[PDB]
RNA sequence: GAAACUGCGAAUGGCUCAUUAAAUCAGUUAUAGUUUGUUUGAUGGUACGUACUCGGAUAACCGUAGUAAUUCUAGAGCUAAUACGUGCAACAAACCCCGACUGGGCGCAUUUAUUAGAUAUGAUCCGAUGAUUCAUGAUAACUCGACGGAUCGCACGGCCGCCGGCGACGCAUCAUUCAAAUUUCUGCCCUAUCAACUUUCGAUGGUAGGAUAGGGGCCUACCAUGGUGGUGACGGGUGACGGAGAAUUAGGGUUCGAUUCCGGAGAGGGAGCCUGAGAAACGGCUAC
């Protein structure tokens, strides 16, 4: 099957390397998962070397995304795939891979922001005596806040969907975000 | 090739297993265990080839199944169990508590220790780090692992470890001026005092040792085993404890001829 | 085309061989698990319905459910499935065998029918022969499910089905009964309590060791009164 | 700038968006900082690696690669 | 106690030297780049939303058979589990969040993100390496989580029904042992009537992914034009497996090394794969 040997490759001198043994199991490869962004989730268990298990996600619709600045992780549904660094047809086909820019709805993050900072964007005495303390340092990026009204936040996938069976990631902020914005604006 | 090997050819056996070359095609492969299978003496090579208690690979089993062997304070039945260094082979009934010590020629000797000295042993100490939930553990050099060690204990130390109630009684740090027995290489079985340790950033910590009789020899950071604090070992050495080069062995043979017999 | 008629309720099996084409045409396009009316295939089968759940070819090849119109095909069968047995084969080993589709046709040498409806007209054979079996279930809960019993009234004094009367060749009368396989005895409760006690011992030892190590670090802090005193 | 590819280049596990200050936080690469390490073996980390803006995951000083094994001296043959 | 289900083994051993000329292999490295049934040591508090113990099958058995035929094969009737499948997991503490005015989370495992891991308010805890954002801890969440004992033997006892010993098997994590995989440097016979070879389709490097147990053009998208060579690349021959070694030897040397020890490769020739901790296995399967 698919193999990871240098057996079929060529020497650094550009000379053909002959074959002295067959293919071996401990050096095999497998077909790519080619994860898709779809509403009908499906993840299939794979049995790997040693008897352990890999989770090959064929279709996903939700994910676990983290806002690093406020350090809050929420489960939210991905809406679209907008950018792919490697192949430009992986966004047309809407394939979930690592480092692929996606859009996730901001409803859980809006709810957390409202219930934590006491401010809506997009009770007796303790709560009010503690809310203004969090409101003192409350500051948000304009580019970050302009997406709450739109309902979808740009984010980046940091997990490997075809290996862990999941699509987790982090919300784009700071120097990252505009770098992709200047690549997504037209 | 496709997996593990369950056979050990006689010619491939370790040298300290002095086995007759024309005794068979196979040697007893040491089982998985506390010791490295090349610095170990399997039980088959104890009741046989060292004691005349058993005569074949049929009476070693006939006396292990009676649960007559108690290595390191525990009955063991696997005839190829790797007793590897300073293990207390405590034969009950007859009372043959033996410490596995290293002969000056790299051999293995069953030093007959007294029973009350057989309730403990010593272990060399591998790295010491933090376990799960932040619980430090010991991880000695004979597979043993002890949780909650005293913070003074560090790597390469030695610990005096009890058997019936397995807890560290005391320990010796690794430093110059301590008795050390070498357990690897050509200098195996030679006791001495560490003079200085030389450190090379990257590998190969070399230890220089001074023999009691004036000789000096070097070895690796491994293969050494601290025995006692200062210059007094905590265990009884088998005999000699010195390298005893070939010429003085010839002298011993000569004087043995000229005395005792003397005729 | 021979037929193996089986009475699953309380009867036995028999072989019925018929050759006329009119009677053996009704079952010439049915499949496995399809019902066939007894009258259509002949008389003496008025209130009777047979079910098709097997059949072998003219070469002994079996009929495999789920394959289309009768024609010998080759399938990469797994061990233990119908139409492929093991009996001396490696655990994960498959094999290509030859089967035929579930569709019934003239290419069959035998067909297995099971009686679904009792009917009203008797048949010499599988209608009167009453036979026993091995013991009723030997599980604990499957005794109280056979003799209607409550939570109490242990099943130990309930094996009335001693398979006696196997009189020995030496003229000795000995009785044989099975052993209940889920009965609760004091031994099981003792084992449960032993497991609980072991968990208690572990939970005590962990906290004891933690407390002693905390005390040792307190002593080390007392030793730290010498870095600058 | 150092971003000359179709993906943003960043040092892993180095959060670049913390609101709290820096320049005094140990283990450079905390609260927003270039991550650099000493390879050991008596080698000095260049100032161009500590006060640098490049991103290189294969760099021994500011990357994910650790130096171990054999040390070899030689002369540069081709640097194209 | 036959048979049969279940578990484990059959990946060791044995045989041969066809392919293979920096390739295997030898000495010496590295895994801070990984997997590991097993053996030894240590460690398993969160299930709650019938537990004095849950459910349905099935083999041997018995009886209807098919076929010329085979450890070829189909129906019917019984019955077990440390098989299979469900389910109390039995009893806590600490902590993190949202909060009633003067409740949710939380075992262990998985994935992601943030954060501590210090220097070296008077009196002031904090591991390891040559080297790590390392060991580890706290936090936010996540997963349709084969995990967190519905198991067996012997001995019988002590407290008014309660409690209890010595063992066997089994599940998970870590360390160890048994190992493998990949990898660093140096080293091989004859040939120039073999002087340029490799690269559009991977050739050398970069970026981001995919795949793998894991590093890596191992594979994909984009980019750059590099890589080796009279210190012999590239190509060819070998009646070439490599080594420890063998013969003859003043010394130097010359020739040999299929064969019992180590490593590699093969099961007529190629290819693909299941099971399993471990195989591209052939006294295993599938195809030509
Ligand atoms: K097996
Ligand atoms: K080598
Ligand atoms: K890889
Ligand atoms: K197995
Ligand atoms: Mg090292
Ligand atoms: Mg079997
Ligand atoms: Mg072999
Ligand atoms: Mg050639
Ligand atoms: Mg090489
Ligand atoms: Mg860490
Ligand atoms: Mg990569
Ligand atoms: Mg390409
Ligand atoms: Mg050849
Ligand atoms: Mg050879
Ligand atoms: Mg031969
Ligand atoms: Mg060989
Ligand atoms: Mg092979
Ligand atoms: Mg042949
Ligand atoms: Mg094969
Ligand atoms: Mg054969
Ligand atoms: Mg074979």
């Amino acid at each position: 099957g698919i193999s990871r040997d240098s057996m079929h490759k060529r020497r650094a001198t550009g000379g053909k390397q002959k074959a002295w043994r067959k293919k071996r199991k401990y050096e095999l490869g497998r077909q790519p998962a080619n994860t898709k962004l779809s509403s009908n989730k499906t993840v299939r268990r794979v049995r790997v070397r040693g008897g352990n298990v890999k989770w090959r996600a064929l279709r996903l619709d939700t994910g676990n995304f983290s806002w690093g600045s406020e350090a809050v992780t929420r489960k939210t549904r991905l809406l679209d795939v907008v950018y792919n660094s490697s192949n430009n047809e992986l966004v047309r086909t809407q394939t979930l891979v690592k480092n692929a820019i996606v859009q996730v709805d901001a409803a859980p993050f809006k709810q957390w922001y409202l219930t934590h900072y006491g401010v809506e964007i997009g009770k007796s005495n303790n709560v009010q005596r503690k809310l203004e303390k969090r409101q003192q340092g409350r500051t948000l990026d304009s580019h970050i806040e302009e997406q709450f009204s739109g309902g979808r936040l740009l984010a980046c996938i940091s997990s490997r969907p075809g290996q862990c069976g999941r699509a987790d990631g982090y919300i784009l902020e700071g120097k990252e975000l505009e770098f992709y914005m200047r690549k997504l604006q037209k | 090739a496709r997996g593990l090997k369950k056979h050990l050819k006689r010619l491939n056996a370790p040298s300290h297993w002095m086995l007759d070359k024309l005794g068979g095609a196979f040697a007893p492969k040491p089982s998985s265990g506390p010791h490295k299978a090349r610095e170990c003496l399997p039980l088959i090579l104890i009741l046989r080839n060292r004691l005349k208690y058993a005569l074949t690979y049929r009476e070693v089993q006939s006396i292990l199944m009676q649960r007559h062997i108690m290595v390191d304070g525990k009955v063991r039945t696997d005839k190829t169990y790797p007793a590897g260094f300073m293990d207390i082979i405590s034969i009950p009934k007859t009372g043959e508590n033996y410490r596995l010590l290293y002969d000056t020629k790299g051999r293995f000797r069953l030093h007959s220790v007294r029973d009350e000295d057989a309730k403990f042993k010593l272990c060399k100490v591998r790295s010491v780090q933090f376990g799960q939930k932040g619980i430090p553990y010991l991880n000695t050099y004979d597979g043993r692992t002890i949780r909650y060690p005293d913070p003074l204990i560090k790597a390469n130390d030695t610990i005096k470890l009890d058997l019936e109630t397995n807890k560290i009684v005391d320990f010796i740090k690794f430093d110059v001026g301590n008795v050390v027995m070498v357990t690897g290489g050509r200098n195996t079985g030679r006791v001495g005092v560490i003079k200085n340790r030389e450190k090379h950033k990257g590998t190969f910590e070399t230890i220089h040792v001074e023999d009691a009789q004036g000789h000096q020899f070097a070895t690796r950071l491994g293969n050494v085993f601290t025995i006692g604090k200062g210059t007094k070992p905590w265990v009884s050495l088998p005999k000699g404890k010195g390298i005893k080069l070939t010429i003085i062995e010839e002298q011993r043979k000569r004087d043995a001829a000229a005395q005792a017999a003397a005729k | 085309m021979k037929l193996n008629i089986a009475n699953p309720t309380t009867g036995c099996q028999k072989k019925v061989e018929i050759d006329d084409d009119q009677k053996l045409r009704n079952l010439y396009d049915k499949r496995i698990s399809q019902e066939v009316v007894g009258d259509l295939l002949g008389e003496e089968f008025k209130g009777y319905i047979f079910k098709i759940m097997g059949g072998c070819d003219k070469q002994g090849f079996p009929m495999k459910q789920g394959v289309l119109t009768s024609g010998r095909v080759r399938l990469l069968l797994h061990r233990g499935t119908p139409c492929f047995r093991g009996f001396g084969r490696r655990n994960g080993e498959r094999r290509r065998k030859s089967v035929r589709g579930c569709i019934v046709s003239q290419d069959l040498s035998v067909i297995n029918l099971v009686i679904v409806k009792k009917g009203e007209n008797d048949l010499p054979g599988l209608t009167d022969t009453e036979k026993p079996r091995m013991r009723g279930p030997k599980r604990a809960s499957k005794i109280k499910k056979l003799f209607n019993l409550g939570k109490d009234d242990d099943v130990r004094s309930y094996v009335n089905t001693y398979r006696r009367t196997f009189l020995n060749k030496k003229g000795k009368k000995v009785s044989k009964a099975p052993k209940i396989q889920r009965l609760v005895t004091p031994l099981t409760l003792q084992r449960k309590r032993a497991r609980i006690a072991d968990k208690k011992k572990r939970i005590a030892k962990k906290k004891s060791e933690a407390a002693e190590y905390q005390k040792l670090l307190a002593q080390r802090l007392k030793e730290q009164r010498d870095r600058r005193s | 700038a150092e971003q000359t590819e179709k993906a943003f280049l960043k040092q892993p596990k180095v959060f670049l968006c913390s609101k709290k200050t820096t320049k005094g936080n140990n283990k450079p690469g905390k609260e927003g900082n270039r991550f650099w390490k000493s390879v050991g073996l008596g080698f000095k980390t260049p100032k161009e690696a500590i006060e640098g803006t490049y991103i290189d995951k294969k760099c021994p000083f500011t990357g994910t690669v650790s130096i171990r094994g054999r040390i070899i001296a030689g002369t540069c043959h081709s640097a194209k």
